[PDB]
């Protein structure tokens, strides 16, 4: 015999204070028992399981299930209880590669490593916890007891330990062959390269020889899997990638479950198909959670759906990453807090696309949302390519400069250039830094009775202009905003406004261009019409002229 | 050799903290660094039976061609036992902040000389990710005292003592203070020979066994503060008086005796914001009395070592930043202002990151601990960029301020 290298076992423990499973075996029909005995006899002769004595206290239930509409049986060991009691592991494979970060390959070959999959030894001290019992015919003898010597299917640590063991085996091969890439998933081993075909085939034979060191045999008859590959919802081709087919169903009536599936498909599609929008469709999913409920689609949701159908009418593919070229990210505003982007290297060939939606909030503006979209794309790009793309953004350099220098928060976006591609992000208003000479000064206030909801809002000015409006179903905060609104509505193009409202100052200092609040929106619309606005704050109830006079008016 | 038993605090598991995305250049740097540490026995590869993780990244200190590995042990540090075992802790030296020059050395490499307790090593697990997760992340744990872990200066302390003993007996006036991977060495000497004294110090460490050559020069005796000051004007507009009354109203929360009544009367009627108002005699007296009040220290201000320090920062524009360090609202232990450049003129977030580092340094020098920051930045913006600008070997805790503070204008 040719000596083979053993696979070193990973030491495994139960969670602290926990013991192994003891779970009753349910009775089985005589047929299932005969089938399990046969199955286990075979497994036992190839060393996967071993018979154990009566001393082992542990048990996990075993079942006999069927293949598809035919005669044969398969053993299923239900590890749910042992899994609850098993320690956590580190899984090498989690956070799968994105196709857009892959490199084009001339050849990709697939090798069958299914025999390794079932051959990794289990830590000797942990085997006892894997004990199971085939019930006896008629229950007239002790059940036959076995435990696992190898990683069981269904056990919590099997994927992590298999991945780690396979990694350790492949590592020297990968390290000493920098001219190939390798990827391993379950029973398949993939090798890509740019090598001349003769060299590529040789590499494969060398890998097969390498694996033989551990006794892992790869069938000589060549794999029936060749590119393109269906993997993780994608289609990988040697020179391009895409998402597997996205077909949007026709229906006269839509259900919560139908809408969730639609949105799911659209989100998946959005990583390649440019301009996909989910806003109005995800909107129908709000706060319901009865999966059978039929929701009439709004006209807005119908428009969105039809827009998506056009985008999805024919296949679109992404290209792979070329490390020798700059990555460029271009972003467009779509409206309603929706943003879309494309990442490319050469014009007209995208690596991938995607979307960003505005965060839930009372007030917002386009510059903040664009900034957020940029940071999200930046982080995604670091994950996929390990570098920040150069940005093409629909905002003028002068607009950005005015924004960040005056914004109360630190803010930054990385290297970028303006692309003139409407709609452009702009500043809709900017407040003055100093009081305006020659502009009328409005002292505003509002107040409300917390009990009855009655209130007043108003202003008095240095020219003796005055207004007080009675209000119903209002609050102090709303009256304070109403007072600012009135001053804006009644003043000329340049105005000084004096308020005591810390609430209003906080909102206006956040520079919203859009609000959940109707009143804030009306204030924004008025600010947009002004040439100059200076907003001054003073403390309440201090004896400040024009402030009392209006405070007294609005109180009662 | 002589391993100190270390434990997590009761009822706590090890850190599982996600590794954040790293750039290609940082990954390459870390692969090179870790390959060498592994050869030197400082770290070892680990298997899937270790679930734990702490994030790692790489930095470049000021004026250097070499990358430095930086592990963010913040979670492990919270979860690690306080050390009462032998030492009850050092009283923080109060003279350090009074020294004319304080140089900061990175001594962390010395820690690698001490083996880490075998039972605790697993909690130091970290991962070097690969771009696009195309290859399995490389998993390691420490075999020795890691840089950045709060336990390292504790366990190494008896070694550091012996090392510095001849330097201390020979230079009894020089103050040496250790915080994490840093040694802070103060003196009143002329800068030329201060630099010789620290170089003399480096040799003791260099001679013993084995970025030490670097030094970071501070002059804490020249560090300033920011008392509340009021404008001195010949003509006051309505707007000027409104801003003054606003600022005094704010100050009256800090200083009880402050009065606005006479000033608040000055504006009488509703006048144009830009109109000039002559001060009444009563108003001038009040303003004068307020000025004198603001020259005195704040009442009932005391540092409590058992409470967190909180640091607030305001962006003032044109590269200017103000900050306050306190424990309780309105009792400020330190205030300050940075009007400065150091690159960053077109980058706000770099400026803020440098401010955070400077404030944390001041905090360590004065109180021997880092404060908890309230940062005027959106979380996603900070989290994306701060590691690009970070030159320090420690990292403080932070929270984010999403509502603009009205008080920014009064620290201006
Ligand atoms: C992640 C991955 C999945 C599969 C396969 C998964 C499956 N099923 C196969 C390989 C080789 C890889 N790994 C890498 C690494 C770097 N570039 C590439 N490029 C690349 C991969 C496949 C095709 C094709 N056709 C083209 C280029 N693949
Ligand atoms: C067990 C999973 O292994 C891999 O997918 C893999 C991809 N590149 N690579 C390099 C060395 C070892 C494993 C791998």
């Amino acid at each position: 015999m040719v000596p083979i290298s053993p696979i070193e076992t990973v030491p495994v423990k139960l969670k602290p204070g926990m013991d192994g499973p003891k779970v009753k075996q349910w009775p089985l029909t005589e047929e299932k028992i005969k089938a399990l005995v046969e199955i286990c006899t075979e497994m036992e002769k190839e060393g996967k399981i071993s018979k154990i004595g009566p001393e082992n206290p542990y048990n996990t239930p075993v079942f006999a299930i069927k293949k598809k509409d035919s005669t044969k049986w398969r053993k299923l060991v239900d590890f749910r209880e042992l899994n609850k009691r098993t320690q956590d592991f580190w899984e090498v494979q989690l956070g799968i590669p994105h196709p857009a970060g892959l490199k084009k390959k001339k050849s990709v070959t697939v090798l069958d490593v299914g025999d390794a999959y079932f051959s990794v030894p289990l830590d000797e001290d942990f085997r006892k916890y894997t004990a199971f019992t085939i019930p006896s015919i008629n229950n007239e003898t002790p059940g036959i007891r076995y435990q696992y010597n190898v990683l069981p299917q269904g056990w919590k640590g099997s994927p992590a330990i298999f991945q780690s063991s396979m990694t350790k085996i492949l590592e020297p091969f990968a390290a000493q062959n920098p001219d190939i890439v390798i990827y391993q998933y379950m029973d398949d081993l993939y090798v890509g390269s740019d090598l001349e075909i003769g060299q590529h085939r040789t590499k494969i034979e060398e890998l097969r020889q390498h694996l033989l060191r551990w006794g892992l045999t790869t069938p000589d008859k060549k794999h029936q899997k060749e590119p393109p590959f269906l993997w993780m919802g994608y289609e990988l081709h040697p020179d391009k990638w895409t998402v597997q087919p996205i077909v949007l169903p026709e229906k006269d009536s839509w259900t919560v479950n139908d809408i969730q599936k639609l949105v799911g498909k659209l989100n998946w599609a959005s990583q390649i198909y440019p301009g996909i929008k989910v806003r109005q469709l995800s909107k129908l999913l709000r706060g319901t959670k009865a999966l059978t409920e039929v929701i009439p689609l709004t006209e807005e949701a119908e428009l969105e759906l039809a827009e998506n159908r056009e985008i999805l009418k024919e296949p679109v593919h992404g290209v792979y990453y070329d490390p020798s070229k700059d990555l460029i990210a271009e972003i467009q505003k779509q409206g309603q807090g929706q943003w879309t982007y494309q990442i490319y290297q050469e014009p007209f060939k995208n690596l991938k696309t995607g979307k960003y939606a505005r965060m839930r909030g009372a007030h917002t503006n386009d510059v903040k949302q664009l900034t957020e979209a940029v940071q999200k794309i930046t982080t995604e790009s670091i994950v996929i390519w390990g570098k920040t793309p150069k940005f093409k953004l629909p905002i003028q350099k002068e607009t950005w400069e005015t924004w960040w220098t005056e914004y109360w928060q630190a803010t930054w976006i990385p290297e970028w250039e303006f692309v003139n591609t409407p709609p452009l992000v702009k500043l809709w208003y900017q407040l003055e830094k100093e009081p305006i000479v020659g502009a009328e000064t409005f002292y505003v206030d509002g107040a409300a009775n917390r009990e009855t909801k009655l209130g007043k809002a108003g202003y008095v000015t240095n020219k003796g202009r005055q207004k007080v409006v009675p209000l119903t179903n209002t609050t102090n905060q709303k009256t304070e905003l109403q007072a600012i609104y009135l001053a804006l509505q009644d003043s000329g193009l340049e105005v000084n406004i004096v308020t005591d409202s810390q609430y209003a100052l906080g909102i206006i200092q956040a520079q919203p261009d859009k609000s959940e609040s109707e009143l804030v929106n009306q204030i924004i619309e008025q600010l947009i019409k002004k040439e100059k606005v200076y907003l001054a704050w003073v403390p309440a109830h201090k004896g400040i002229g024009g402030n009392e006079q209006v405070d007294k008016l609005v109180s009662a | 050799i002589e391993t100190v038993p270390v434990k997590l605090k009761p009822g706590m598991d090890g850190p599982k903290v996600k590794q954040w995305p790293l750039t290609e250049e940082k990954i390459k740097a870390l692969v090179e660094i870790c390959t060498e540490m592994e050869k030197e026995g400082k770290i070892s590869k680990i298997g899937p039976e270790n679930p734990y993780n702490t994030p790692v990244f790489a930095i470049k200190k000021k004026d250097s061609t070499k990358w430095r590995k930086l592990v963010d042990f913040r979670e492990l540090n919270k979860r690690t036992q306080d050390f009462w075992e032998v030492q009850l802790g050092i009283p923080h030296p109060a003279g350090l902040k009074k020294k004319k020059s304080v140089t900061v050395l990175d001594v962390g490499d010395a820690y690698f000389s001490v083996p880490l307790d075998e039972d605790f090593r697993k909690y130091t697990a970290f991962t070097i990710p690969s771009i696009n997760n195309e290859t399995p992340g490389i998993r390691y744990q420490y075999n020795v005292l890691p840089q950045g872990w709060k336990g390292s200066p504790a366990i190494f302390q008896s070694s550091m003592t012996k090392i510095l003993e001849p330097f201390k007996k020979q230079n009894p006036d020089i103050v040496i203070y250790q915080y994490m991977d840093d040694l802070y060495v103060g003196s009143d000497l002329e800068i030329g020979q201060h630099r010789t004294k620290i170089e003399e110090l480096r040799q003791h460490l260099l001679r013993w066994g084995l970025f030490l050559w670097m030094g970071y020069e501070l002059h804490p005796d020249k560090w300033t503060v920011q008392p509340i000051v009021l404008p001195e004007k010949d003509s006051w507009t309505v707007n000027d008086i409104q801003k003054l009354v606003g600022k005094l109203n704010w100050a009256s929360q800090i200083y009880p005796g402050i009065k606005v009544r006479q000033l608040s009367k000055l504006l009488r009627g509703t006048k144009a914001l830009t109109e000039v108002i002559p001060l009444t005699e009563e108003a001038e007296l009040e303003l004068a009395e307020n000025r004198e009040i603001l020259k005195e220290p704040v009442h009932g201000v005391y540092y409590d070592p058992s409470k967190d320090l909180i640091a607030e920062i305001q962006k003032q524009g044109q590269g200017q930043w103000t900050y306050q360090i306190y424990q309780e609202p309105f009792k400020n232990l330190k205030t300050g202002k940075y009007a400065r450049m150091r690159g960053a003129h077109t980058n706000d977030v770099k400026q803020l990151t440098e401010a955070v580092q400077k404030i944390t340094t001041e905090s360590i020098v004065i109180w021997g601990k880092t404060p908890k920051f309230k940062l005027p930045i959106q979380k996603e913006t900070w989290e994306t960029w701060w590691t690009e600008y970070w030159q320090a070997t420690w990292i403080p805790e932070w929270e984010f301020v999403n509502t603009p503070p009205l008080v920014k204008l009064w620290y201006q």
